[PDB]
């Protein structure tokens, strides 16, 4: 196709697309059209662009309806979808993310090596929090979503089993 | 005539724009405007769009809408031919008749005369109840499509909505089951009567949903969060796909370079055993542009099995993860991987074999479930799997699990083995227990004799003197080695003695 | 030279005369015992009687005993070819190694040139830990044999002693496995490593025994009461069986007649439908001179799995026991069948499947663990399975279990009914409930409606006006019914699309 | 239950014993009644006895009969198995349906599947016409098994009653057409339209009666006096004929010498060779018991094709007839012949080609007819044709026919010739007028160059000298040297080139 429509930063472009050899030429509603001149490739994490002569450069990754681009401080999915395909993402439902227990479950059967957390600390969504070794094997678990820890109850060489409360967070 | 568009129209409409919105209210695409993102804009050709159905009993007749519940045909997925239905839920619930189910048939049996697969998306209430065993036969039809089919045409089986009844039945036969994160839904029985015969009460998305399904009962290969991206994912997994069992994966033009080197892998392998790392990482270094379709992520995380490319053509990759379970061989991962690589093998795809497993998960809870069936079932893949079957070793490779990771013993092509390798018959501590008992009492015997075995057995080395490893290579090199190494055997061929089937263990 | 004959009975020695009485002690024979009842009567050939193994390692050189650790060789049951290999746990524990395993292949490798099955007596200690890895490899070579002779000639396995580890996995991929009541066991991991690793405690008999895995495990065909009973059974359990996948079944002489009527299964039905009934009855009064060789008996006891023979041949038979979980389809069931029917199927051995199914076990156990695939693997097998399949449902037949259950949509050749079958979507009251919902507010509308439902389609009548009965039979009449059905189908032929192999739910 | 007697009891009622009268007043035997004189006493198997129709326009669903029209199932034919289906002409007048047509695919299916041959009872009076296409439908199914059976499995097709339109072209593809004297009828038109269109008034029985089929058309094999012979034949027929493509010929004892002497035969030929004999006699005396069973008799009189045992062996027999059109090849006796030979080479029936012809029949009518196409055909059978060939010359074999007539050109294997043989370009006087005009106007050179001609050429020798003849034999030997011919060639095996199909002329 040679219509497609980008959604950004929240905002879409419907945009259309005329490339020959030396690059491409994306012409947006408004009648206004840039020049796109680039390098890149399937694959590569960097794209370095040239967009109506200005110098861009992007860090690509890919994604479902198109990829996931960085710039400045930016980092945003940028979809890139044909009008039909936006048309109906438009009537996919808004995910939301599940719930998060304030109680740190252990998972796997094992021997607690460590706790790097201690009591009335604050945890970032994704700290190591303790490391339980399963057959040999250490295993990091980690602060589900940002919080703060209420209360610990198991220490350096406690071996506990499944679902056993290794802390708590109010 | 125009009276033609109009009765095209009309079928089009479904069980009508009410209906419709009901479905879009649910974050439900409609049957058609699933197929639409599915094929190649303007591709698809529709068959039996004015079929109605040949009911009597319970007043049936006074409600025969057009095309009975389904919608069949073909069209294409990147200028490849494909066969398709998706059934529409607005139309007395997309439920099964006899002729729902032979318009299904038709352009399955069309699928297998002319080689292309079959995507099925269902998003059915069920049985249609009123048509008695004509229900059930027309399950039949397509069940037994569905066997003959299998491992001769790609099945991949898209689940929209609900599945309940024999219907699970068929997806369950296909090659691959995707499910829409929150509005779909597959069981045999379900949550009504599970509670007047259990007394248990559970909702159907906790009984079969996405994610029951996707992570705890080993049915599904993914849950997509939406009907878009399921759409657009399963595109992407045909593109990877053969047509059929005789033509051999598919090629595209690729912008890698097979002789890439990723010095980082050097480095992969942790100097302290007890810590892991993610198998993954190495992966998508050697998967071509970095791509790699995981299958089953969710579900018996101690292995990965996935889809890859090299120089551009497919190669299925099965990898134990030591993040989880430390790396270990179990019942699910086993059926996981096990059925990952008979589909490959069906289906002229190679593997490569990622290795790094300690053994089997010890437990009653394994032996009393049936470890030495299933445990086996992995094993007997990749006996009998004749494809090109690559490996590399990265680190532990003990025992009985050894051998069932693709080992040289298995007929495997290449056993590569990177220095941090260590295969042997167990790990130098239980393995100085045995071979020396009286020394036990003796703590600073046992304590050499097991520092003696782990320097001397503990490598990759004494296999290397048997041939067991054809090669140990630097980790930097391995997607260089990897991909000349399947180079090499694109025009393998190997026989396996005759037979009507297999017997593998269930 | 008698020189010879002393080297001769010095190997027969074994681990010597004091390990014999150990062995005897523990109820166990020993390898050459088992092997000596087993065959005919002087018809055993042994070969590699005087082979050594080479290890050199933890001076495993300086014990180089004749045979090392297993007997293999070839011989008759009941003038027919045979090849077996005993383990003899005397010497070296009867552990496996290079050489142990490379005897095995060479009587396996023959039994696949000349089509004729391998018995395997497995009594070892395991894998002899100073051949490193050598030990595993020994139990590769074994596997990938016992993989490519899958479905091609029969692989009975039969335990004596202890099966652990690795070797487990071998069995596990044969046909058929029986084990001795006390005397033997099986597991991947030992009860001493799920201490250290589950802190359970567990004795190997708990772990892996005779019960243990004829009843909870699905691993053992049948827990038999002692060594020579054992290999009495094994045998009569050969003489059923084809010698390969190329010959049929076969035949010997039998005094039954094929016309023989039973009037008393003309009330085997009882009247109460909450009430059961042996299926084992009907399955004895049909099978020829009564005889009927159970396979998996004390394991999902809701479906029987046997063998019997017709007019002198063999035929598989599958049926649902009322007597337990009310004939339902569970996992275990179904995994229990599916592999009888596959393995009979690659055999060229028929099949008799026995209906009174409800329909499938209820249940988030069920669901979570997995029924959409184990469910379906039945299905599968019947699907693809193309000997002659003839039918007799007896009672109950509703919905996707009765597509099941070698329905006439799997293509089954004869689908014969008794009168007091009963095949439909579901039961009357479900259905009803279903069908008219503006109608339960009125107690008598529903109690009429099921009623009417129960009259009108609770019967095998619905079914033969569409043809999916080929016949309602007087219950009398079945073995004459049934047996000349097979007799007819003696030179059935039908062909399922080319593939290298099936992709099976696993 | 004495309900299923009644049932069952009711069904074998048919259209009810007035209708049944009605029957048998026209002197034709019931559906049930031909079934029970065609099968081994009680070995009759019926299947979808209940069977009712799906129609619901015309208030046909108000009048729902068991059967639906027709009789299908299996039994024994001197205890070989035979698939069979008799129209029930009192049931809506055995009018062809969706369903009763199913009933004979579903036989038809199963002889295929186990190879055994299909006979067909047609007794109908055409398409079940309130069914619309799906009595359409219904022929459709059948003609495609009929196609695809073609030489695989022997169709005999048995008209005892009405075939119209569509319904004709089923029995037109099967192997046999047998008719019953006065009872029966076939044409694509009816009488009535053949009025309307063609304003001639003709009876159905002049139209497509058993005499004008088995005389005038081409279209049946036989005509048999009445039901119960008509049946009683079918069944010797059947004793000849193989159960499939894949068996050769049955075997059976016999009570004769395959070295037979009948000097009788010495005086066969008449000394003048303007005076015929009857080619017949020399088919008796060489027959095993004199039993000929004699295939379209009644048409093309100046050929002969039948069917005889050797060795009590079916052998096949092609042969010129001096006593019609003086023994010519014409278009008629070369589709006759054609298709005879034809079938019993795509059934491993060896041939016997008996041969005495001039040349082929002069004639406007026969060139503007085609001759170039039909005559084509004999001749393509015999070159196409790979079973044992063994061919005797009683007399004249000249020019083209000579060629036809299984010639050693055609790659026939005993290329046998009695003295009285003459295999010549032509006659000696045509011959004599080309190869010498300049001697015309000498009445006496021309005289004398016949007499040459004839006196050099007009025998079996230079075609001895050439290798064409095997061998002249004295007449009374000849069934000595063909059944002994024959013996030796009971393992002649030759390849035809590959191809879908051939493409002989129609
Ligand atoms: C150390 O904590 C004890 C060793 C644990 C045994 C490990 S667990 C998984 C490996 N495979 C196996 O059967 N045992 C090994
Ligand atoms: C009484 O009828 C209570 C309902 C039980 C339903 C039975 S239990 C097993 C059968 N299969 C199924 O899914 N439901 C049936
Ligand atoms: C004698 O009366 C004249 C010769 C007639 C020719 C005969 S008629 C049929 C034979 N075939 C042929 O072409 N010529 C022969």
């Amino acid at each position: 196709g040679t219509e497609w429509v980008v959604t950004l930063q929240g905002a879409d472009f419907p945009v259309t697309i005329a490339a020959d050899h030396d690059g491409s030429t994306v012409s947006f509603d408004d009648g206004s059209s840039m020049r796109v001149t680039s390098d890149w490739t399937p694959g590569d994490q960097l794209a370095n662009l040239m967009v109506d002569g200005a110098p861009l450069v992007l860090k690509v990754g890919k994604i479902s309806g198109g990829f996931r681009i960085r710039t400045r401080g930016a980092d945003l999915k940028v979809h890139v979808r044909t009008p039909r395909q936006a048309e109906l993402a438009r009537l996919m439902p808004e995910k939301l993310p599940p719930d998060t227990s304030k109680m740190l479950l252990c998972p796997m059967p094992g021997l607690i090596v460590k706790v790097d957390v201690e009591v009335g600390q604050e945890v970032q969504e994704g700290q190591a929090l303790c490391t339980i070794e399963a057959m040999k094997m250490e295993n990091i678990l980690r602060a589900e979503k940002k919080g703060v820890v209420a209360k610990i109850n198991a220490s350096a060489g406690n071996s506990l089993a499944v679902d056993d409360v290794i802390m708590e967070f109010e | 005539l125009e009276q033609l568009e109009d009765r095209r129209a009309a079928a089009r409409l479904g069980g009508g724009q009410k209906r419709i919105d009901a479905q879009h209210g649910r974050g439900k695409l409609t049957a058609r405007e699933r197929v639409d993102l599915l094929l190649d804009e303007g591709s698809f050709e529709e068959f039996d769009m004015f079929v109605t159905h040949r009911c009597t009993d319970f007043n049936m007749q006074d409600q025969k809408p057009a095309g009975d519940g389904v919608v069949t045909g073909w069209g294409t997925i990147n200028g490849r031919v494909v066969y398709v239905f998706s059934q529409d839920f607005t139309v007395l619930g997309g439920s099964v008749s006899e002729t729902h189910s032979k318009k299904i048939c038709k352009i399955m049996d069309m699928a297998m005369q002319n080689g292309a697969p079959v995507i099925g998306i269902n998003d059915s209430g069920g049985a249609r109840i009123q048509e008695g065993v004509d229900s059930l036969a027309g399950y039949g039809e397509v069940f037994q499509r569905n066997i003959m089919a299998s491992g001769v045409v790609p099945q991949i089986s898209m689940i929209m909505g609900p599945c309940a009844g024999g219907a699970v039945y068929s997806p369950a036969m296909t090659d691959f089951i995707f499910m829409v994160k929150d509005s779909s839904y597959m069981f045999v029985t379900g949550p009504d009567v599970v509670k007047t015969v259990t007394n248990e009460q559970v909702s159907a998305e906790e009984l079969g949903g996405a994610t029951t399904h996707t992570r705890k009962s080993s049915v599904a290969d993914a849950a997509f969060e939406n009907d878009v991206e399921a759409l657009a994912e399963v595109r992407r997994l045909v593109d990877f796909l053969p047509l059929n069992n005789r033509e051999k994966p598919p090629v595209r033009p690729f912008f890698d370079d097979p002789d890439r080197i990723e010095p980082s892998l050097d480095t992969l392998v942790p100097d302290n055993p007890n810590t892991p790392y993610d198998m993954k990482e190495l992966i998508h270094k050697l998967a071509d542009e970095g791509d790699f379709y995981e299958i089953q992520e969710e579900f018996a995380k101690n292995i990965i099995t996935g889809f890859i490319r090299l120089e551009g053509r497919t190669v299925g990759v099965v990898a134990n993860q030591p993040l989880v379970l430390a790396g270990c061989l179990d019942i699910d991962s086993s059926r996981k991987a096990a059925r990952f690589v008979r589909f490959c093998d069906a289906f002229e795809i190679p593997l490569l074999t990622l290795i790094d497993v300690p053994g089997f998960l010890p437990g009653t809870s394994q032996e009393y479930g049936g470890v030495i069936k299933h445990g086996a079932k992995l094993l007997y893949a990749y006996g009998e799997a004749t494809v090109p079957m690559v490996t590399v070793i990265t680190r532990k490779a003990y025992g009985g699990a050894y051998v069932v990771m693709s080992s040289k013993h298995l007929r495997a092509d290449f056993n590569y083995a990177w220095p941090t390798a260590e295969v042997a018959v167990m790990g130098a501590k239980g393995a100085t227990e045995i071979i020396h008992r009286g020394d036990l009492g003796d703590p600073e015997k046992i304590a050499q004799h097991t520092a003696d075995y782990e320097e001397r057995f503990a490598n990759p080395f004494v296999a290397s003197e048997r041939g067991f490893v054809d090669e140990v290579i630097q980790p930097r090199s391995t997607r260089k080695r990897v991909a000349r190494a399947f180079a090499s055997l694109r025009n393998k061929s190997v026989q396996m003695p005759w037979k009507k089937h297999d017997n593998i263990p269930l």
